[PDB]
């Protein structure tokens, strides 16, 4: 597990050099933004569960052939282990959203995301849409919400996209 | 980083962020400013530490400088002067960090064993540190030497 | 507390706590100032915050006042009070500690299975929390109302 | 994208248990022919099963009345059934329009599939599938269904389809209980999901709802108390001998430690101190220890104690941290004196295997687990975890684009393959379309196309592989040496070059009966050029033999690659490219295209032999980083050797 | 005694039906029912 | 795992549709068979240790394997071989009793060609022993029984080959 | 364990009611005294090798004990008492932290009373050990955090005897 | 693993036959060379570290690797590099002693060229230094028993090759 500070060290002890004019910079940007990332956290601790049961609720109606037979998100043991993984992915965006970091978002979710998903036969299409319907969630709840910074929000869902995905183009 | 252990240990029990942690977290964004501060006196005065508790050292322990020391000759000299130029820009990325995570994970861990191979005293370099501690901390204010003086404390206990 | 979490991590790892670690019970010990009055505002108060979160909560659910409901009797309506008054009455012990941890072990802990064997409905009590939390933080003042905000979000989180 | 892959293994969860299933299952775990037990499981359930047809067949046939009836009592208002795809406790019929088409639809198709999974469930014999996908449904339908409406739905359901049948007090009480137990799991609210808590800070904590550990067949725990009968005693034994050393061994070759078998039955030691002793004894020191590498066998000893592999990276390198220090005793004490290994087992309870179904899985080591809970697992020998933890770190590894396999070993002749049954030693990494592969060049650094396209048909100068050229002109050419002429010198150089053009089509020199005589004369005449030539000795039918047919259809495009152009691929571009030629057209095409494409021309001529161009850095690596042919300048600091000043 | 034969014998045929587009598809079949 | 009845009921859900006819009509195959198929089981747990002794009598004995070279002449080895035709005996008695050869998909061919080919054990000389239980077995119990056992232990012969 | 922040809270658990203003003097005492407790465990923290030799040579060293005939002779025995007092010093600093002695009651004094009787390890030379402990951590630390440092090493003497 | 002794029974119990004449002077050859083998594991079991010690300094130390961006920057790294390098050592007397290369085909090489690979350690650089080994052992032993040791130093670096 990494943040935006040990990323940093990290990069800068590699080469061997003392944080110079340009690093003191980016962890003053952290740390004047770390206030509203504390407070996004702060928003999605408060709506963990309403959030992932009506995105999901979109994404059923979005793509309808989930809960319809041939699905695998048809059977109840389906829909609850469905919840789960929604579940899983705004809480490991949570710990990204204060870490300012992927890092984490690799490490412990992305890592071996693609082979259990194509060994059970869990779809990664759907997915990644129920991911960023997430995503739109947080942003519009972040915009009601007194946030001065909210482009931060979009970032790890964004790479939980651009990893999990296929190669398209 | 805290923000690392905060993380850590939320995911452990997978509960998402306690607000005890929460808490935690707010008090170490709050306390960069100061941070940053300790940083830029300890990276910018980087040239004038380790010549004062290089010869701090020298002066007091004159044995590794002495003909038979490990730190004997002009090159072994200067491979113990740059020893403590990364065990200070190791405490630089304490400081920012707020931990003394970066600090184990880099130049912590199998210190024992390195310098065994090396043939250096480890009580020795205990001391080159504690030197560079007293240096630093008559540089800066008496809340900031005592801020940074436990993340040069730990290497002490580290390396003996 | 705050106290035993850095103390249990440090034991983990069988050391000593760690600079940042320090430093984060030296924030909570400053802000105990404001920990304290939390306590009083709630437990004094305590008759006005039941009164409003039951009055909501039986509106809101007009199912266990109705016939083939949970709380029907007077002995068991005095029973979901007595809940209520037992969950700020944690919320308390947990603010004043600092962490999660007084209302994990007493309240939270295997809470699920609680009220599936009094056939008392967990969707229905995540529902109880916030009607609860909206009645506290209503009374308290804005920057009071921040602090005691994620401690009611955490038990939230727990129930459903 | 992800840079490291751990494979992807089929995975089979049970999604409701069966008679048979349940049956067989619980012999096989015991590793056991089924005994006069679970015979009369099975027995009494084929003689049952012919009348739970005939529950199913009546209840298929008439499934829309049931329904029909269900929900006429149910909705008022209209009728339900226009769109169709005896204790009330308070229930209040819904209105059709008031709950809208779209919330109708579900509540329809519920009721529908509510039947449907009772008629599966006596086909199956076993209440599982109801007791798995209704327990935690209560909580979820709550929110736009009233639950006070759906528990009279299965009250009439369960009066209608006892009405409807009604043949037998042996036969309807079948129907009724598999009823009762619908209505009883529904009722039910939805149960705690079984947290895996984190055992250190390096591994991520996990959760599974209270379904998924209802169906995927319960793992057998057996638990060594002081009063049990020897036979059950015996049973608890022999698992633990099948959880250290994989399988019964004492059943097997009568390897057993008697003198620690005694003091368990006893209650002297613990069973966690018996796991203790067991695997730091000889017995599996030489099966599990010796035979493997210190972090396979680390990884091995994960399964044998903990019962699940190694989670994190961090994690890799403490405990072989561990075994570097004390060793095989260090490392079973460390294992066994976790924090883990005590909450999971205690003192009592066998190690037991927790896989996809028996807990929450992390997405991180799944495939590396999969293969280790395998019993094929001690034989892969080279290790998987600690391999792919620094391959998630690291960026994209020195491999082709389908494997670690389809990589054939830089050497003079033969294609030789690491196979994937032969010592499991698959490395699988997520390579993209447009990912080009660092190749050394065999001449001059600078004459690499990569970075110098233009310098692509200059010739390695005493730095790579001989060029072999029809510069000189070919016997009887011209009509100047006429009629006579034995001494042409003009006739070793060509028949050398013959040699040079078999040796770069099949690595080695071929026999008698072998050789393309019409092919050499022909080139000899100067009626074909070398091109042509070449392509007519990799379109031979010994050429098919030799290295297409025997080998995989990937591994033989690549091979060949390697052979007429001295080149391995770039990457998927090029090899998508011949094997969707190889699928059409065929294995003379794939020669024709490789001959016939534009990079071989601009390297090799009309009149030149191909020849080795580029090598993978692991193939230069097996060439040059052995004890001789290594300079002392390659990764070692170099000190002037100076003589002394006294001297 | 020739009862036994499950998978011996002749094998039973399952009938697997031709999948259909869904609902997700019910923009393009309201579509279709407009394209007459 | 899964047995016959769940490999008909899974296709039905897939599908989304009753047990109608099709699906019926393999189930009542199968309920048939079963009390025969116990039968057959019970003859052959019992005779376990005898059904071996004849086929390696047939196929392993007097030959090059159990000569030195070969990979069955140490003990340790012969007792190993002895324990895998016993696993190939039980497996496919469970695939009989199942009616599907999925137990045979995850528990055998899981890495049996891994195995196998990493120890440098000769797949001909399995198969001729497999084969030569596939004879004994239809012998001992019956012909019926036999070609019912036959199905699975050719699914062995042909996952191996 | 439980701190003496969670044991007025604890308190108040047991009797079910809220914590009173004389529950709480306890509670704003731990918050006025709390700035010391840290610095104080920041001072032992960064000196932990050095308490434990002062500590040694004033009571054990030079004595029966350490020469041959006693517990503490051996090699092995001498790197067990090191270990111990290492141990002793740094649960008397979680107890000093969190201002209560039940982890000395949980995490100490569970069965080490017990096991010292087993070894015949003797209870006079260990509470000497704690007491010279105790004399180095008030001279390092000062009088005012050295008074309150000696009564969870009290509580270790009390425990042991 | 396998000893010189133990492979010369190996090769005569493949075939089914008697030790011969033949067989036996490769017996007697271990015989003689057997107190050569003893003497020379007690010196570098003396000089364990040590002779990693000249080892390190003479090919690993002040070149690139030690450098920031090396493989060997970090203390976790160099102290790994020194465990990898003493388990080298330790295992070329384990073949040294057996008289045989068998233990290093099992326990050594037999999946570390994959580890290294992915790790991203250094293969060429690491021979280097089992070169400079090889060098130190020679020296420190002698010319006859630093041979002996050369042959399976040279094994380990041309299985990592
Ligand atoms: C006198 C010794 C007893 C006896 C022996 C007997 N043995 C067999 C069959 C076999 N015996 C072995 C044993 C070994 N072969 C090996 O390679 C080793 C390890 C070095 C041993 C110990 C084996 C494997 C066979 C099979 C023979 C083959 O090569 O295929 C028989 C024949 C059994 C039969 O009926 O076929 C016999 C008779 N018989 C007695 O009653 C004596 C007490
Ligand atoms: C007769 C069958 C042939 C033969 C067999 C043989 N097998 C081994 C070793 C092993 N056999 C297995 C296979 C399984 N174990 C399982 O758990 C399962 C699934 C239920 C099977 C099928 C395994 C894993 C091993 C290795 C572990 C062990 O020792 O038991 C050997 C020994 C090989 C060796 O030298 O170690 C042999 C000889 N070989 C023949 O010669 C016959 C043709
Ligand atoms: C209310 C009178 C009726 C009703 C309405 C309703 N159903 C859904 C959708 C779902 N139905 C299920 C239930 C099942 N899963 C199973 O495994 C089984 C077989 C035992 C059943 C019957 C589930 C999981 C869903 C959600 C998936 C989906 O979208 O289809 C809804 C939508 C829920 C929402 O508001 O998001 C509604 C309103 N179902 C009943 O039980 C009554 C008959
Ligand atoms: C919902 C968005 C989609 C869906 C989910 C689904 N997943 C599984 C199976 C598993 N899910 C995981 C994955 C994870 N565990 C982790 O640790 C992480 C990283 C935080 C993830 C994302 C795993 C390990 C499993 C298998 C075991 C388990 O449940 O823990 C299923 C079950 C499949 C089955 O039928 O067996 C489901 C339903 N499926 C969809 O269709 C949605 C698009
Ligand atoms: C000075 C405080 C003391 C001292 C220093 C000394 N060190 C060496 C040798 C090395 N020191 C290191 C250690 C590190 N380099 C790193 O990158 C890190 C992590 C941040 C550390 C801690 C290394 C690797 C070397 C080897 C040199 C190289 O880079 O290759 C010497 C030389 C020893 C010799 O004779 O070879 C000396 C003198 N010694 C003292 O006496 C002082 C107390
Ligand atoms: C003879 C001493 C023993 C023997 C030899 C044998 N070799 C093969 C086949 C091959 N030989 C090689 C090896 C090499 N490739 C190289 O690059 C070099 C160095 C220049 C060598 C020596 C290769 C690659 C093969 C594979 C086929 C080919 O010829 O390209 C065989 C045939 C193996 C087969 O089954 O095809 C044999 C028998 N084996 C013995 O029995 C002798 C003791
Ligand atoms: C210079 C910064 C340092 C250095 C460089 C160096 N490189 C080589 C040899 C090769 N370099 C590459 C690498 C690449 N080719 C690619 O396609 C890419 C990706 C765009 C790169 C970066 C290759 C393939 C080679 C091998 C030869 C070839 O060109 O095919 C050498 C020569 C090594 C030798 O002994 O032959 C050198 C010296 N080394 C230093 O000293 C600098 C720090
Ligand atoms: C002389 C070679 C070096 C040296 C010696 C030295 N040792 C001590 C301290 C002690 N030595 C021991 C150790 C042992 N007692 C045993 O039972 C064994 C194993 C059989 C040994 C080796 C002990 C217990 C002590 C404590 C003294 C006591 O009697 O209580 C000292 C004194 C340290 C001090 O200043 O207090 C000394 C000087 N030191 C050197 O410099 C020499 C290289
Ligand atoms: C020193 C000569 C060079 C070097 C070594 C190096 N090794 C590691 C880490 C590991 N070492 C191994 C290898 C082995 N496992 C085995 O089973 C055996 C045979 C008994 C060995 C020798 C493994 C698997 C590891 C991983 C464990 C770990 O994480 O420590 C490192 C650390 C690399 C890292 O931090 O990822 C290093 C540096 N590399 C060099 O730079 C030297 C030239």
């Amino acid at each position: 597990m990494r943040d935006a500070v040990t990323t940093l060290i990290k990069n800068y002890d590699l080469t061997g050099r003392y944080l110079d004019r340009n690093a003191m910079d980016e962890l003053k940007a952290y740390f004047e933004s770390g206030s509203a990332r504390i407070a996004a956290a702060a928003m999605i601790n408060a709506n963990s569960a309403t959030i992932v049961k009506r995105a999901a609720a979109q994404l059923f109606e979005e793509i309808p052939e989930l809960i319809r037979p041939s699905g695998n998100a048809y059977t109840t043991r389906r829909f609850s282990a469905c919840l789960r993984d929604m579940d899983y992915y705004l809480r490991y965006a949570s710990y990204a959203l204060i870490a300012a970091d992927n890092n984490v978002l690799d490490e412990r979710v992305l890592q071996g995301l693609r082979e259990t998903y194509n060994s059970l036969g869990v779809p990664i299409g759907p997915t990644v849409r129920g991911i960023q319907i997430m995503k739109e969630m947080i942003e519009a709840m972040a915009e009601d919400s007194s946030l001065n910074s909210t482009d931060f929000i979009a970032s790890p869902f964004d790479h939980m996209t651009r990893e999990l995905s296929e190669l398209s183009v | 980083s805290i923000v690392t252990k905060s993380i850590v240990n939320a995911d452990a029990e997978a509960r998402y962020l306690s607000p005890g942690e929460l808490d935690r977290i707010k008090a170490f964004v709050t306390g960069g400013a100061a941070r940053l501060r300790i940083a830029e006196t300890l990276t910018g005065s980087r040239e004038t530490i380790v010549k004062q508790a290089g010869d701090r050292l020298f002066q007091k322990r004159p044995d590794i400088v002495s003909p038979g020391g490990n730190a004997y000759g002009e090159e072994m000299t200067a491979t113990c002067l740059r020893d403590m130029d990364y065990y200070l820009r190791l405490v630089t990325y304490g400081v920012v960090s707020g931990d003394v995570t970066p600090i184990e994970e880099i130049g912590l861990v199998g210190v024992r064993e390195m310098y065994r191979s090396l043939g250096t005293p480890i009580e020795a370099v205990a001391q080159s540190v504690r030197e560079m501690k007293e240096v630093a901390s008559g540089l800066m204010s008496s809340d900031d030497a005592a801020e940074a003086s436990a993340y040069f404390d730990f290497v002490i206990g580290k390396m003996s | 507390s705050v106290v035993s979490q850095v103390i249990l991590q440090a034991d983990d790892q069988l050391r000593y706590p760690t600079s940042g670690e320090l430093k984060g019970i030296q924030a909570f010990l400053t802000t105990g100032a404001q920990r304290i009055r939390i306590a009083e505002t709630l437990a004094e108060n305590e008759k006005k915050i039941v009164d409003q979160a039951q009055k909501q909560l039986f509106k809101k659910h007009p199912e266990y006042r109705a016939p083939g409901g949970n709380a029907y009797g007077q002995r068991q309506y005095n029973q979901c009070l007595r809940d209520y008054g037992w969950y700020l009455r944690l919320v308390t012990y947990g603010v004043l500690a600092g962490n999660k941890e007084p209302i994990e072990t007493t309240g939270l802990i295997g809470v699920k299975e609680m009220y599936n064997s009094l056939n008392v409905p967990v969707p229905g009590m995540v529902d109880a929390v916030t009607v609860l939390k909206d009645a506290a933080l209503g009374l308290l003042s804005a920057e009071d109302a921040n602090e005691t905000a994620p401690y009611f979000d955490y038990i939230i989180q727990f129930m459903s | 994208s992800v840079k490291a892959s751990g494979g992807s293994s089929l995975a089979r969860p049970q999604l409701y248990q069966t008679v048979p299933v349940s049956a067989i299952s619980q012999a096989e775990q015991q590793d056991r022919f089924l005994e006069g037990s679970e015979l009369n499981e099975l027995t009494a359930y084929f003689q049952s099963g012919a009348l739970r047809l005939e529950i199913a067949e009546t209840l298929t046939q008439n499934a829309d009345l049931i329904v029909s009836r269900a929900a006429n009592r149910i909705f008022t208002g209209g009728s339900p059934l226009s769109y169709l795809e005896p204790i009330p406790p308070g229930f209040r019929p819904i209105n059709i329009a008031r709950y809208g088409p779209s919330n109708m639809q579900k509540s329809l198709r519920d009721m529908s599939w509510f039947l449907r999974y009772t008629t599966y469930a006596i086909v199956a014999g076993d209440p599982n599938i109801i007791v798995v996908n209704t327990r935690g449904l209560k909580e979820v339908i709550e929110n736009a269904c009233s639950i006070d409406a759906t528990i009279v739905a299965i009250q009439e359901m369960r009066a209608a389809s006892a009405d409807y049948f009604r043949n037998n007090a042996q036969a309807k009480e079948i129907v009724l209980q598999y009823f009762d137990i619908l209505l009883s799991e529904f009722k039910a609210p939805t149960p705690a999901n079984k947290v895996r808590q984190g055992p250190s800070n390096d591994i991520q904590g996990l959760e599974l709802p209270q379904s998924y550990f209802n169906a995927a067949a319960k793992r057998q725990k057996y638990a060594m108390k002081p009063g049990l009968s020897a036979l059950e005693k015996n049973a608890v034994i022999k698992a633990a001998y099948r959880q250290i050393f994989e399988r019964d061994i004492t059943k097997a070759y009568s390897q057993s430690i008697s003198y620690l078998e005694s003091q368990v039955r006893n209650g002297d030691i613990s069973m966690k101190e018996f796991v203790r002793r067991l695997a730091k004894s000889p017995l599996y020191r030489k099966q599990f220890f010796e035979p493997f590498i210190n972090s396979r066998a680390l990884e091995l000893a994960f399964r044998h104690i903990l019962g699940r592999g190694p989670s994190s990276r961090e994690e890799v390198q403490k405990y072989f941290s561990i075994v570097s220090s004390g060793g095989l005793p260090a490392l079973v004490d460390a294992l066994v004196d976790s924090q883990e290994y005590a909450d999971y087992f205690g003192e009592e309870t066998v190690p037991y295997l927790r896989g996809l179904g028996v807990e929450a899985q992390e997405c991180r080591n799944w495939g590396m687990q999969q293969d280790l809970f395998s019993y094929s697992a001690p034989f892969r020998k080279v290790p998987q975890f600690i391999t792919t933890f620094a391959q998630y770190d690291r960026p994209l590894p020195d491999q082709h684009v389908y494997g670690s396999g389809n990589d054939p070993l830089e050497i003079q002749f033969g294609a030789i393959f690491p196979k994937e049954t032969r010592n499991p030693s698959k490395r699988p990494a997520p390579f993209n379309k447009d990912t080009k592969r660092i190749l050394i060049h065999r001449g001059p650094a600078v004459n690499n196309q990569v970075g110098n396209p233009s310098a692509v048909g200059e010739f390695p100068g005493s730095l790579g592989a001989k060029v072999f050229r029809l510069n000189g002109g070919l016997p009887g050419a011209k009509v100047g040496k006429n009629t006579g002429t034995s001494v042409k010198f003009g006739e070793s150089s060509t028949q050398a070059l013959i040699r040079a053009a078999y040796r770069q089509v099949f690595g080695r020199d071929l026999y008698e009966g072998q050789r393309l005589s019409v092919a050499e004369i022909q080139l000899e005449n100067g009626d074909i050029s070398v091109r042509e030539f070449i392509k007519r000795l990799a379109k031979s039918e010994l050429f098919l033999k030799l290295y297409w047919a025997p080998h995989y259809v990937c591994k033989a495009i690549e091979y060949m690659h390697r052979r007429l152009l001295g080149r391995p691929t770039y990457g998927r571009q090029e090899m998508n490219q011949y094997f969707d030629i190889a699928s059409k057209q065929g294995f003379y095409a794939v020669v024709e295209a490789m001959i016939d494409s534009k990079e071989y021309s601009d390297a090799f001529g009309e009149d030149t032999v191909p020849y080795e161009r580029y090598l993978t850095p692991g193939g230069l690596q097996m060439r040059s980083a052995r004890v001789g042919s290594l300079r002392e300048d390659i990764g070692q600091r170099v000190d002037k050797e100076v003589t002394p000043r006294f001297v | 005694p020739s009862q036994v034969a499950f998978a011996s014998g002749d094998p039973i045929p399952q009938n697997v039906a031709r999948r259909t587009p869904g609902p997700s598809l019910n923009r393009f079949k309201e579509m279709a029912r407009q394209v007459k | 795992m899964q047995d016959a009845i769940t490999a008909v009921i899974n296709s039905a859900d897939v599908q989304g549709k009753y047990l109608d006819g099709a699906a019926m009509d393999k189930l009542k195959s199968y309920f048939a068979s079963g009390e025969l198929r116990v039968r057959a089981a019970s003859v052959i747990s019992a005779n376990a240790a005898t059904i071996v002794k004849e086929a390696v009598a047939k196929s392993l004995l007097y030959s090059d394997v159990t000569r030195p070279g070969g990979n069955m002449y140490t003990t340790r080895r012969y007792a190993a071989c002895i324990r895998d035709l016993d696993y190939y005996l039980r497996y496919a008695t469970y695939a009989m009793l199942a009616g599907d050869a999925s137990i045979l998909d995850e528990r055998v061919l899981n890495g049996l060609k891994e195995t196998y080919n990493s120890l440098g054990v000769p797949i001909s000389s399995t198969v001729q022993a497999i084969q030569a239980i596939k004879e004994v077995t239809a012998s001992l119990v019956g012909a019926d029984a036999g070609k019912e056992m036959g199905v699975y232990l050719d699914y062995i012969c042909s996952g191996l080959s």
